[PDB]
Formats: C-alpha cells, structure tokens, sequence
C-alpha cells in the first residue's frame, strides 16, 4: 500500500541524509582541536562520509566546541539562522554542554543550548575524538529514526 | 537514431562526475594517510549517490538580496556549456566533426566566465563580489596563453579539425615536439579550472567558498557538476592534444582503451597536484601568468611557427 | 593500501567507456558498416549528395558500384 | 591600511574566578589557557607557586618536566606550522604530522590519564610517575619523528609556491619588535639573540645542550625555518632527559604542600590530616608576589 | 649556543646557477612534491575502524564517573565531603543525612556532567576510593537533562562497570 | 610493512629515502600494556631518625 | 585479534546481531562491549578475560546494556532528597 510504498521513500532520504551530512565545526576552544584531531589519519571522519565544509550554507550538521561567551553569542546563533534545513548542533565538551569550567563566570552563557537547539550532547573535557565520533554515530542513529515522510502521510 | 546517442554521451559523463567526488576524496585522503569514503558502500562506491541526493533534498535558499531570474540562469549555462565541452571530442569518431572544433572548444571555454561573473553579482554580498571579480580576473588572464599554446601546438597538426590530431601523432606522441608548451598547456589548464594553487577563486580557507560561498543545495551541483565535469574534459582534452593514441578503423575499441586510460591518469594528476602545493596568491597568480608565463610562450610560439618553413614539414591543412 | 580506489576509477574507466564505444558502433550501424563519411569540405559533401542520389533507395552510405554498369 | 584584531570572542572569567579557586583548583586553568601547550603552562604555575612556597622538586620530577615540556613543544609546534600550512593552501602536511600528533597524545593519557588536559605539572612536582616501559614508546617514537620532520620540509621549505606566500612577509625589525613586547620565537625570527630556557634557564634546562635557531631575515620564513629547527633541537632535549632520567620520588618530601601517598593515606594518620586540609583548604601560601616566567612554545 | 638558520650562501659559479635556472624553469621542487605525496599514497593508512576497533587507552584513563562499592557491597562513600571542595567546577553536590543503622551515608551524589571537567581529583580526593571515574566515554545523549547524574546514576553506573575498574584500579594503585 | 617489495621499492625511490627504517606506525615494539607492578620509591625525608620539620 | 597488524586495528570486533532485544545487524555502536571485554579491546590490558576472568561480584550487572538516550528506557533526573519543609497539617471538624 501507499504505507510501504512511502516507507520505502523516506529510508532512501534517511539512507543520504544519515551518510552524507557535512559538519561545520565552529572552533572555539581546547574541543576544536581535538574536532581537527578527529580529522587525522587516525580516525577521518571522511570515511564514514562526513566532510569539513565551510560556508555553513553547504553544512548540515553544525558542532559548537568549545566555551561560549556572550560576546559570541549573538553571532553564533545567526550562524545558526541561515544554516539550511534540515540543521543540527552538536555540543561538544563540557563547556558548550553546561559552561562546563566557566559555568559561573560572568561572560559565558552556561550551556550552548541557551541560543540553539542542541541535538546531541557530548560530554568531554576534552571529548576525547572517539567519543565525538561516537557522537556522531549516535546522530545518524537518531536520523535514522525518523518519521518526516511517514508523518506527512498522516498529516 | 542520433538522439539515443546524445544522452548515450550526456548521461555516462553525468554518473562519471558523480563518481569523481568519490575518488577524489578518497585519493586526496590517501595522500593524507587517511582512507576516504569507505563505509557508504563497498569502498564508498554509493557515497555520490549518498551526496548527490541528499543535496537534492535540501532547500535551494535563495538569499534576500538576489535576483532570482539571474541567480538560475548562471547555473544553466556553466552546466549546459560543460556537457557541450564534449561533442566535438575525437573520442573515436567526433560526435561533432566541426572543422573549427578547437575554436568551438576554446569559445566555449571563455564563455564559461559569464557563470562566475553573473553568480558573483546575483548573490550580491561584498565577499562572493570580490570573490568572483578575483574569480573572473584569474580566469580572464590565462587563456590568452591557452590560445597562444593551441595556436603553436596546431601550427604542426595542419587545422583546427579535432580528429585531425590522430592522424598527426600516428607514430610519436606529440608530447615530444612540444613539452615545453606541454607544461605551459597543463599548468594553464589547472588556471581555467581553478584548482589548487589556482584555488583563490574559491579559497575554502581564506575565501570560504568563493563564489559558491553561499551557492547551496540545489543549484550548488550544478557548478560543482559544472566544475568537476570540465576536469575530465580538460584532461580529455590534454590527453588527445599531447597524449595521442593509435587508432585502427576496423577497431576503434583499442584507441577508446588508449584515450580513456591517458584521461584518469591525466586527472589523477590533477587531484596529485592538490594534495602537494600551498594555494597561490592573486598578485603572485597574475605575476606568474603575466611575467613568466606570457613571455615564453610568445617565443615557443615564434619558435613553433617558423619551425615548420625552416624544415619544410608544414603539415597538409586536410 | 591503494588497491581500494581502482573500484572507484574502474566505475570511471566505464563511465568514459561509454560514449566512445556509442558513438562508434552507431555511427557503424547506422551507416551500414562504414564509419560516418566526413565532409570537411564542400568536394567530399558533393561526393556524398552524388551517393545519395545515385544509390537508388536515397541513403548515400548504401554503396553499389560495378554490378550496375552494362 | 590598519587592521583591527578584535578579540574577546571567547573571554572567560579565568583570572577572575581564580581569586575564588584555591591553588590546586586553579590549576586546570592554565592547562585550559594555551589549551593548545598542556603541560607548559601548568609548567608555568607550579614553577610560579613553588617559588613562593620556597620549596624546590625533587630532581626527578624536574626531568619528568622538561621531557614533557619539550614534548609539548613538539605539539605546539606542530600545530602552528600544520595549522599555517592548512591555510596557505596545501593540507596533506597537517594530515601527516597529526597521525604523530596522536602518539604524543596517546604518551599523554598513559601517564596523566587523559589527552589533552593532564593536569600533571603539580606545584611540587609532578602528580604521578610514568607507567612502566612508557620511555621506551616515547624513545620509539623519538627515532621515528626526524623522518616526519623531513617529510615537511621537503613539503614545504623549498617549494616555491610556499616561499612566495612567505618570503619577505611580515618583516619586522628588531627594536620594533622587542618594544612590541614580543616574545620567543617573534624576537628569535627576528634575529634577535635571547631565550630564557638557555638565559633563565629553569627546572633541568641548564643541564642540557640544545641550539637555539636565531633567524637573520625577520620574515615569515626566517621563523618558519627557525620553528622546525626548534622541532629537532625539541628533539635533542627527548633524547638527553632520555638517557639521564634519574631515580626518586615524584613530588617533594612535604606533605603540608605535596598530597601523601595513597598508601600512607591509609596507614598513617598524618598522612590523613595533611590529604585532608589539602584537598579541602589546600596548602597557605606565604604572601607576596612573583612573575614566573618561562619560554612556552608559542 | 646557537645556530643560524637562513644564512645562504648561493655559489655564483656557472654550474650553480645552472641548477637554479634548471630548478626554475624546470619545476625540479614542485615534482620533489609530487614524488614525496606519491610515495604516502603508496603506505598503508592508519585510520581505525570505529567502532569495530577503537584507540589504545591506559589503565589511568578518566572518563564517566561511577560510585563503586565494597566486596561486600556496601558504598564505599561515607559522605567525608571532600570531593566537593577539590571539585575545581563544583559539579559534585551532595548531602549527608541519618541513616537507620546508623552508617549515616549520603542520600545525594549529583555530579553534572556538562560542568564537571574530568580532572580526577575527586578520585585522588576520596579516601576509600568511593568515587572513581570508569574508562568508558560513549556516555553521549540527546537531552541536557541525562547527564545531570544523580545518586541512583552513579550507582548503577558502577555497578555496570564494576567489572573494569576493579582491575584499573588494581593496576594503577601502586602508582597512585 | 604486508607491502610487497616492489611498491616498497616504489615509496623508496620516489621519497628519496628508504621508509622500511622506520614508519609512522607502531609495531611489535611497543611495550605491553600489562606492565609489572612498581615498586615507587620512597621520600629523601621518610627517614624515621632526626627528621624533624623544623629543619 | 592479529598481531601481524599494526597497533589499533590488531585486535578488533564485529558486533553481534540481537542485543538486548534490540536489532543490530544494520545499526553499530560502540556500546553493546562488555565492561570486562571493554577493558581488553582499548589495549587497556593485552590479554582477554577469556584467560583473566574478572572478580565475581553480587552486584555487578549480569547483563550489560547499551546507551538508552533516545529511547524509552532513558536516563532522566531527579533529586534524590526528601523534602524537608512540610506544611502545618490543616485539623478537621470543628469551628470556635
Ligand atoms: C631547440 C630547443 C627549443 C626549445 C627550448 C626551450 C627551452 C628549454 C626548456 C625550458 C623549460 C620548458 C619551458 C618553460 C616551462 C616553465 C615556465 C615557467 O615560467 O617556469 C617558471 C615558473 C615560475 O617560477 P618562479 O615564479 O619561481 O620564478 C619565475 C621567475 N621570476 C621570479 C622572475 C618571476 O614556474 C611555475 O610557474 C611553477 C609551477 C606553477 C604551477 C603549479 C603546478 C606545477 C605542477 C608540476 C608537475 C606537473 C607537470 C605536468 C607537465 C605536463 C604533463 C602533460
Ligand atoms: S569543555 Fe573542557 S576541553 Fe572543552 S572547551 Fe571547555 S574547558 Fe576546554
Ligand atoms: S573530575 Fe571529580 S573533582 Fe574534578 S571536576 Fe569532575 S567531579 Fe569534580
Ligand atoms: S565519594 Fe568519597 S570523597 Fe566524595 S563524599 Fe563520598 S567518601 Fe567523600
């Protein structure tokens, strides 16, 4: 029926949309270097399909790494704005998670999800670079179980 | 049945540019130490599907501040003008045989320009303005000595008919009489399609994307298909003007095999290049074109000229 | 190692393969055999236009030569 | 005409929350600060706050510090001349090196236990001692990493595309550039003849022989020559701590400022009072002041 | 000491400046670059099949805390505060109350994972070795509020991992 | 290391220098991560004689 | 686990198919490893529990589970204490 016909739709979507993301790392702190770390030889994430592209127009996941202060808060969040749909933020490390070491300081606004919509929470102080590849994993997991073309159907 | 044969030769090239981001990435990655695409498939093989329509699938923002009929044609004509790069190829009967073939080859390389200039203007932001103005400049510059090579480089052939060239390297490659403009053809070559060190144009660390810095989704193929198609034909081109290849009527399966095999070596060497060099710079990008590269090829260009009349080896204009 | 990038390139030695060997065998089919006669120059088009109409069945590259003359 | 480097995207409190952080609380700072040389900045501070406390080391904890602040100089070094080369155009230099970036990492996590912010460099030495064997990885790596090095400069150093993005760029003279209140490898590129590991020397570096690689030119290339230069003779001072590691304990033999052993934590009663102010009060300092300074890689 | 590193002596003879007119015109550099990335190609990659095999790690490794417990099982903690007061983002909350046997143990351990930075002084800090921090990182999620780990977090978290850290810990205490 | 002699010989030449001496990578040299237990030493001060703090 | 190659990618995995109830010939995770076989995959000790079986205890978790975020059975918090203001408790029956 029109059910498995559009199931099998949306998980050609999925299949994509799960392999092919591109991430736009928006180096902050200590937990971008270890985002580059995660570019070496030793983990690339350029095996599993995933490309560091700037121009966040082009990106479709985008990963805040690092503290977060109000200075860069309001332009962070237009980074956001005009980042195409579909568009999610990955919180890297423990200062963008929660404000982490700086939680209390005066100039940073504890957690990154305070201006975006944080999808995944990685914690990590550093994460080590697995670990936000382990982060990732879980983001296509979570693509994975979607249900965009299913709900339109009943919608 | 002359249609069939059209998109026997438009949608082959299509799936062929779709594939090349995947070897490119894995090859680039290689030299890296990394692996590339390996997980999308058996050795990445449907990560350009994965790509290609994913991309499909995201939004065509077009921004706020453009003119929406002159953002679309610019993408119509740097992809319809790439796929009409390769109907006069003398891959083993020309699609077109145009007497005139290299002119139609060269005019409608330069009108490539017209893309960057009017993408640059439509997405109207100062960055993707000086980014194709640099853009076009870099582009505008060099193929003064694309027409100079081609012009000493045919001088020898005998016309500008592009099957002609198989018959003029029947025995050597045309390499041999000419490596001096065989380097100065393949660097400038790089030039026109804007690869690394000739990446200013689009700069993705120090001009974002370039022209494309906001070109997204949709339409955002259509330069990059646009782009990636002209490599092969480039090469392609290269291959067929130096690399020549033998060719039996009875069978033209084996100069296929030739020309083919020279194009992926000739494009593995083009990505080879960028995995090694540091990207140029706009002033050194001129200077280089302009002060070592214009002088030497006006004089390879004298010295190829008179070369035939000082030999009594003018070639027949058939 | 290097040899997971051949089948890459070998899907590309295909896709390059294809207009080369479409282009040739139409051209051979299409014109009975023969490769697509070329006519760079208006002799070799007036050669053809003789061929055509000298053919008796309208196609130039039906070819037919001594059998005719008595 | 004039460029404008506005900074404080990123300014934290650091400074000021640290007047609320007692001095084992705020040492994960620094480790934070120049995020990118871990152990040189902790480095830093417990030279600073042991020099307060008039109390100096034990000999193997100072080994243990310049051996990991040399190698902290092969990463920082490596990150500024990967990082530069990523933007300039070819990327397959930082690729390369980053695959060695990860063997110093990985030595980090063997003795600290974690990557980046190993929180070893303690006021008082350092807080653990190297598992058994980790010279010996850190030797294999030693004997590898000349090779690396080749790898860039005959990546980079005479190719031409390089050098012109480079050469002749961003000159600055000497007097200019020591009232700049520039520093390290800025006055060394410069010509500029000063270095505090070799005119200070702190910790073990006066017991040790190492060049330092003054340019002549000023340039961008000067430095850069003079940066990989700084990883070989980084290199030197590996294989000298190397072969003159000596024996003894980790931190020095008081427990009013150095945490006891876990096992007389258990078995002695001192031992429990002094962990214990030490972990909730945390040893007084005598007042006063200090500019402890050291020569980090940046 | 000291060494120069851009002093270059360029030898004027007729010889010299052939290689250098030779290395100009001639890209003799540029194709040193070409054979030096050639050759990487031609190695083997190093790039480790996550997650079918993951980075080498050591016994010291920090990563997600987890309350443990005695052989007999009882929590080590006993509420000595002192993790609290070395924590350097004071992730760790917790408050000590009555109990019926009167082994009077905390009925708080909260430490928030998105403040908390993973130096190990709660380790070093706690005397019976009660709070560890086990060696697993794959601890990621999807909501701010699960890693807000509360009491029951922990003690489920190391009655998980309690098969590992026992052996960490037995490998490293002579070095702590 | 698995690489047969003959693009051994390729990475040889065209890097100029024999690789086979040393690579990147690790091996069977690295120490084993089951390392014997220490024995750490104790303090110059852990004397139970004349020790006192007032020195 | 091989020897031959170099360090990292010598001793590896292939994950099962079923865990816990849950499909998993598609999906992959890093998370469905044991504590005690954890220990041996990250080199954190070179020798397997096949050989070194880990110390039995009453409360170690018979079967170990992957990470639940996302899924029904999650993590969610909450404080753990007893409220300790209570309310003056409000008599019943009678007025003045
Ligand atoms: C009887 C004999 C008749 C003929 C004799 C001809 C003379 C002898 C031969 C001379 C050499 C050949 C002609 C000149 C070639 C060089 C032109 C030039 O300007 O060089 C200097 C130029 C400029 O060097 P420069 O900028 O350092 O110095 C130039 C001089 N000043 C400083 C005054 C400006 O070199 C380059 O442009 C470098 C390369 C730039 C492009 C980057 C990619 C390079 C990729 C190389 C590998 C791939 C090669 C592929 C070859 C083709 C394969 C099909
Ligand atoms: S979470 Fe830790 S490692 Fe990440 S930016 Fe904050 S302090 Fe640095
Ligand atoms: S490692 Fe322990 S002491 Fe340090 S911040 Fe985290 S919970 Fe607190
Ligand atoms: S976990 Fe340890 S340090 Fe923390 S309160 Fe309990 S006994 Fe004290």
């Amino acid at each position: 029926r029109g059910e498995y016909v559009v199931a099998k739709l949306d998980d050609l979507v999925n299949w994509a949309r799960r392999s092919s993301l591109w991430p736009m790392t928006f180096g902050l702190a200590c937990c971008a270097v270890e985002m580059m770390h995660m570019a070496a030889p030793r983990y690339d994430m350029d095996r599993f399909g995933v490309v560091f592209r700037a121009s966040p127009r082009q990106s479709d996941v985008m990963i805040v790494a690092g503290t977060l202060t109000n200075k860069m808060a309001p332009a962070l969040r237009k980074v956001y704005d005009q980042m195409p749909e579909p568009r999610y933020v990955v919180s890297m490390g423990s200062c963008a998670n929660g404000g982490g070491y700086y939680h209390y300081s005066y100039s940073v606004v504890r957690g990154c999800d305070r201006i975006v919509p944080v999808d995944i929470y990685v914690p990590g102080c550093p994460p080590t670079a697995e670990a936000l590849l382990y982060g990732i994993l879980q983001l296509q997991r979570k693509i994975k179980r979607e249900k965009r073309l299913r709900i339109w159907y009943r919608r | 049945m002359f249609m069939i044969n059209i998109l026997s030769l438009i949608i082959p090239i299509l799936l062929a540019v779709a594939f090349l981001t995947l070897v490119e990435r894995k090859v680039l990655g290689y030299m890296q130490l990394r692996k590339g695409p390996n997980v999308v498939g058996p050795y990445g093989l449907l990560q350009p599907i994965a790509d290609a329509l994913k991309l499909v699938t995201k939004e065509p923002l077009r921004p706020g501040t453009s003119s929406i009929s002159m953002f679309i044609i610019a993408p119509i004509l740097g992809l319809s003008l790439a796929l009409t790069m390769w109907v006069p190829l003398p891959m083993p009967y020309p699609l077109i045989n145009m007497n005139l073939g290299v002119l139609f080859m060269l005019a409608m390389s330069s009108l490539a320009v017209y893309s960057i200039l009017w993408s640059g203007w439509a997405s109207n932001s100062k960055y993707a303005l000086i980014g194709a103005l640099r853009a076009v400049a870099q582009t505008i510059s060099y193929e003064v000595t694309l027409a100079i090579i081609l012009l000493s480089v045919l001088l020898m052939n005998g016309s500008y008919t592009l099957s002609t060239l198989i018959t003029t390297q029947e025995h050597i490659w045309m390499i041999f009489t000419s490596w001096p403009l065989a380097m100065m053809w393949f660097i400038s070559t790089l030039a026109e399609t804007n690869r690394a060190p000739f990446d200013l144009t689009e700069g993705e660390s120090e001009l974002v994307s370039g022209f494309n810095v906001e070109y997204a989704a949709g339409p955002f193929a259509m330069f990059f298909m646009a782009e990636y198609a002209n490599i092969i034909m480039m090469n392609a081109f290269t291959a067929i003007l130096f690399l020549g290849a033998s060719h039996d009527p009875h069978t033209p399966e084996l100069y296929t095999i030739n020309f083919v095999l020279k194009t992926l070596a000739l494009t593995i060497t083009f990505l080879w290049i960028r995995a090694s060099y540091p990207r140029f710079r706009y002033d050194q990008l001129m200077h280089l074109l302009w002060k070592s590269f214009l002088p030497l090829t006006l004089a390879l260009c004298m010295w190829h000229i008179s070369l035939p009349i000082m030999t009594a080896s003018i070639p027949p204009q058939s | 190692m290097w040899f997971e990038i051949l089948p890459g390139i070998a899907v590309m030695a295909a896709c390059l393969f294809i207009p080369g060997m479409a282009t040739a065998h139409i051209h051979k089919f299409t014109n009975g055999g023969k490769e697509k006669r070329v006519a760079h120059f208006s002799y070799q088009w007036n050669l053809m236009e003789r061929d055509r109409c000298i053919s008796g069945v309208n196609r130039y590259h039906v070819t037919k030569g001594l059998e005719n003359i008595d | 005409r004039k460029c404008d480097p506005h900074i404080g995207l990123l300014h934290r409190g650091t400074e000021k929350l640290i007047e609320y952080k007692t001095y084992l609380q705020a040492l994960p700072y620094f480790d934070r600060l120049d995020y990118v040389s871990m152990m040189c900045n902790e480095q830093a501070y417990s030279l600073a706050v042991e020099k307060l406390l008039n109390i100096q080391p034990p000999p193997r904890a100072q080994w243990i510090r310049v051996l990991f602040g040399e190698i902290t100089r092969l990463l920082n070094h490596i990150m500024a001349v990967t990082t530069h080369a990523l933007d300039i155009g070819a990327m397959t230099p930082f690729f390369w090196m980053f695959e060695e970036r990860e063997k110093m990492f990985e030595f980090y996590e063997r003795v600290s236990g974690a990557r980046m912010h190993a929180a070893y460099i303690r006021p008082g030495g350092v807080h653990q001692d190297l598992p058994l064997g980790l010279l010996d990885d850190i030797y294999e790596f030693s004997k590898n990493f000349s090779f690396r090095i080749d790898e860039l400069e005959e990546m980079l150093t005479n190719n031409r595309i390089w050098r012109n993005r480079t050469v002749d760029i961003g000159v600055v003279t000497a007097e200019d550039a020591l009232n700049y209140g520039f520093s390290g490898v800025m006055l060394r590129g410069s010509g500029i003849q000063w270095d505090l590991r070799k005119t200070q020397p702190y910790d073990v570096y006066d017991q040790v022989e190492f060049d330092v690689p003054i340019g002549s030119r000023g340039d961008c290339y000067d430095r850069y020559l003079c940066r990989v230069e700084e990883m070989r003779q980084s290199l030197r001072i590996i294989s000298q701590c190397l072969n003159k590691m000596p024996p003894g304990e980790i931190k020095v033999d008081d427990a009013k400022v150095s945490p006891p052993k876990r096992a007389e934590m258990k078995t002695s009663m001192e031992s429990l009072i002094h962990h214990f102010k030490l972990y909730t009060e945390g040893y007084q300092v005598p007042p006063g002041a200090t500019y402890t300074a050291i020569e980090a890689p940046k | 000491t000291y060494k120069f590193v851009n002093m270059r002596e360029p030898s004027m003879d007729m010889k010299s400046v052939t290689d250098r007119a030779a290395q100009t015109l001639l890209w003799t550099e540029l194709v040193r670059g070409l054979g030096m990335t050639l050759s990487y190609l031609f190695r083997e990659p190093a790039t480790i099949n996550y997650p079918f095999e993951k980075g080498p790690l050591s016994p010291r490794f920090r990563g997600e805390h987890a309350l443990r417990r005695y052989p007999s099982g009882e929590e080590r903690c006993i509420a000595c505060k002192l993790c609290e007061a070395v924590c350097p983002a004071q992730a760790i909350t917790i408050e000590a109350e009555p109990r019926a046997d009167g082994s009077r143990r905390t009925t708080r351990y909260d430490i928030d994972m998105t403040k908390c930075i993973y130096c190990g002084f709660c380790q070093e800090a706690c005397p019976v070795d009660a709070i560890v921090e086990g060696p697993n990182f794959e601890f990621s999620t999807e909501t701010h509020e699960e890693l807000l780990y509360n009491k029951e977090k922990l003690l489920n978290n190391g009655d998980k991992w309690e098969a590992e850290i026992a052996a960490n810990i037995q490998a490293d205490y002579l070095y702590r | 290391a698995s690489a047969t002699r003959v693009i051994q010989l390729l990475r040889n030449w065209a890097s100029g220098r024999d690789l086979q001496a040393k690579l990147q990578l690790r091996y069977q040299e690295i120490s084993k991560r089951t390392q014997p237990p220490p024995k750490l030493p104790v303090g110059p001060s852990h004397k139970l004689s004349n020790n006192y703090y007032c020195t | 686990e091989d020897n031959k190659q170099f360090f990292g990618r010598h001793r590896w995995v292939i994950y099962t198919t079923e865990m816990n109830g849950r499909d998993t010939f598609w999906d992959v995770d890093g998370s469905m490893v044991p504590p005690e076989w954890h220990r041996w995959l990250h080199c954190m000790t070179d020798d397997p529990p096949t050989t070194k079986p880990p110390t039995a205890r009453k409360y170690i978790w018979t079967n170990h589970k992957f990470n639940v975020s996302g899924t029904p059975q999650q993590y969610v918090p909450y404080s753990t204490t007893r409220k300790k203001i209570q309310e003056w408790v409000p008599p019943s029956t009678p007025y003045k």
